[PDB]
């Protein structure tokens, strides 16, 4: 029907946007380590969504120059856990504030 | 009282002093070093004249000089006069005396033309006297967990007419559509056709209630501006007990005292603050008249005040350099001395958290990719039709915005030129959307 | 048995009578028409019924003079929402007040 938009749950960033394509989260990853960030894992059971501290995984990739450990690194985060969300993040240690924070898998 | 004796060509500025620039035009015939020596008198001692009580004081201690003269580039009559004032002439952690003292008198002094304030030098002693953001940027994007994005809003239009539920109405809207903040207009204070106590709790109900569908946390400027203290208050007080996160005031129609009083009030509270400048065009518009908006934002930063109004966007307020100029020290820690975007001196704030750089006024869906260029990541974008003025609506008019600016950032992120390559990004966006593939065409192109 | 009365669960307006015909949404549709008020179409899960806002649809006809739309666009709101209430109001812009307000489709 047009036009009745109806209200979606999302998460935040990059939500009303398709999933990502493996080649997506290469260049995002690209950019989050040409920043001078550190990357970081985590996950939640989707009801727990909107908890302020989601789950680590395992610890954050302080001076880790290498985005092929990282694609390898997400999917044992999401194999170990088939029904969590997979968020990515980059850390800034300078500001001590995340320069990226977005979900690359939903939730099976 | 002939003077030169404000003009120190020798001196060196302490690193307590506070300096200024003007950009000055006096009488013609006068040497400049009398004229720019006239502004370092009337802006600090203002003398001298002959009395007996002015001899009870050491007055070469308190008095301001003169320190450089240097030639405007692309004009000859006008000239640029630096003066530096001792730290014991203000008082401290007070930005309403440091503006009453500077340009309290100087303007209406007869010798000169024209007179602009350009910049000033506050120096460390005295920032850490004043109370500063309440939160700033990086508190704000923690509390509200917003990352790695700007932020986006929308002004809640009619402005005149609507009703304590109606006004709720649309908020929820909007909100409910993709947008996270949602603004009282500047005139919305306590009208007949619509109270405070009836806008604030109809408000309150549509942002809980949006808050919860799309999981994600909203909110709503709430304007506390009235005609007391006592007044405004009681209205900051009212909206933080019905659990809402922001609210909104007017620092130039309402005063820096209001304004400081409003800022302390939101750190014992944990209130973020939102600051709208109401009537500036008055004094900063015109080029040799004034004061530029530049000093009215260092001193807002050293006031308080978490966002800022910095527009104006149609298609920009216009040039670039200017505008990159003082957004710089808005967010900043340090910033250089640059001539082309008009920084005089070098200053530094140490520790003192940064100020979010609103723009706004008549953004559109093609505007994006400029403004992604432009201004970043801590920047807020408020359109006031860009989300109402939808074919089907307002929460379909908020759902093009938000997918047009997330496909502008996952497409800075990874390389691509957004200023540049604006069509693509967009328009192998809309094949993935239908809110945003019918906003295409409408604000064509 | 009589007489025992049970409290029973109603919307508001009309709540009381039984189900409305559609000659009776006619004249309804027609008097709201008459008086110079705007029609507005709600609808809500059952469940939420108590909220302030239902949902728009599709927005207010502002200045339809033809009740042979609002009822074919009443058929429109229940068959895409086969299990909401649907609501019929009457927008009045000089009060900015509702001179009617009553639930037209139960809910199947
Ligand atoms: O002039 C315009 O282009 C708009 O009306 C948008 O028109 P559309 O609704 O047709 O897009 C601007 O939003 C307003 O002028 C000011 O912005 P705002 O009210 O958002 O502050
Ligand atoms: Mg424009």
């Amino acid at each position: 029907t047009v036009g009745d938009y109806q209200t979606v749950a999302t998460l935040e960033t990059f939500g009303f946007l398709p999933p990502m394509t493996q080649d997506e989260i290469y260049d995002q990853i690209a950019y989050i380590i040409a920043q001078g960030w550190s990357p970081l894992i985590e996950h939640v059971h989707p009801s727990r969504s909107m908890a302020t501290y989601w789950s680590y995984w395992k610890l954050p990739f302080f001076g880790e120059k290498d985005l092929g450990v990282i694609v390898s690194e997400l999917e044992a985060c999401h194999r170990a856990y088939p029904d969590h969300h997979v968020r990515l993040v980059g850390y800034d240690a300078y500001t001590q504030s995340q320069g990226a924070c977005f979900v690359v898998f939903e939730g099976r | 009282e002939y003077r030169d004796t404000y003009w120190t060509p020798d001196y060196v500025p302490l690193d307590t002093d506070l300096l200024a620039c003007f950009k000055c035009t006096g009488q013609e015939g006068v040497p400049k070093e009398e004229v720019a020596a006239a502004v370092a008198a009337e802006s600090s001692t203002g003398t001298w004249s002959t009395v007996w009580s002015e001899l009870l004081v050491d007055l070469d201690f308190y008095k301001g000089r003169c320190y450089r003269i240097e030639d405007v580039p692309g004009d000859k009559e006008a000239f640029y006069a630096f003066i530096a004032y001792p730290l014991d002439l203000f008082e401290e952690g007070s930005v309403t005396n440091v503006l009453t003292s500077l340009v309290g008198n100087v303007f209406g002094f007869k010798a000169l033309r024209h007179l602009r304030l350009e910049d000033i030098r506050f120096p460390m002693a005295f920032i850490k006297t004043c109370p500063g953001p309440p939160n700033g940027i990086c508190v704000e994007r923690d509390r509200m967990n917003k990352y790695g994005r700007p932020l986006l809003g929308c002004t809640i239009k009619p402005k005149l007419g609507l009703s304590g539920k109606n006004y709720g109405r649309v908020v929820y809207e909007c909100l409910r559509g993709g947008l996270d903040f949602t603004k009282d207009d500047e005139n919305i204070n306590s009208q007949p056709f619509q109270r405070w106590q009836n806008r604030f709790e109809f408000v309150a109900e549509a942002v809980a209630l949006a808050q919860q569908e799309t999981g994600e946390k909203k909110g709503h400027y709430l304007n506390c501006t009235a005609a007391t203290p006592e007044e405004m208050y009681e209205r900051a007080e009212f909206a933080k007990e019905l659990g809402q996160p922001i609210i909104m005031h007017d620092y130039i129609t309402g005063g820096f005292t209001a304004n400081t009083g409003l800022s302390k009030w939101c750190r014992k509270n944990g209130m973020l603050l939102h600051i709208h400048r109401a009537m500036h065009a008055v004094i900063d518009r015109h080029p040799k008249h004034g004061i530029h908006f530049r000093v009215l934002a260092k001193c807002l930063r050293l006031s308080g005040g978490d966002q800022l109004h910095t527009g104006t966007v149609v298609g920009k307020l216009e040039d670039r350099q200017t505008t990159l100029g003082f957004i710089d020290q808005l967010r900043e820690s340090f910033i250089p001395e640059d001539r082309s975007r008009g920084n005089f001196f070098d200053q530094d704030w140490g520790s003192m958290p940064g100020v979010f750089a609103v723009a706004s006024g008549g953004i559109h869906v093609w505007h994006m990719p400029a403004l992604v260029a432009i201004f970043g990541d801590d920047s807020v974008l408020q359109f006031g039709g860009g989300t109402h003025g939808h074919p089907w609506g307002s929460a379909a008019g908020a759902a093009a915005n938000r997918v047009a600016l997330e496909a502008c950032v996952k497409a800075r992120n990874a390389g691509r030129e957004i200023e540049k390559e604006s069509r693509d990004i967009l328009m192998e966006a809309a094949k993935h959307s239908p809110e945003l593939a019918i906003a295409l065409e409408t604000w064509k192109e």
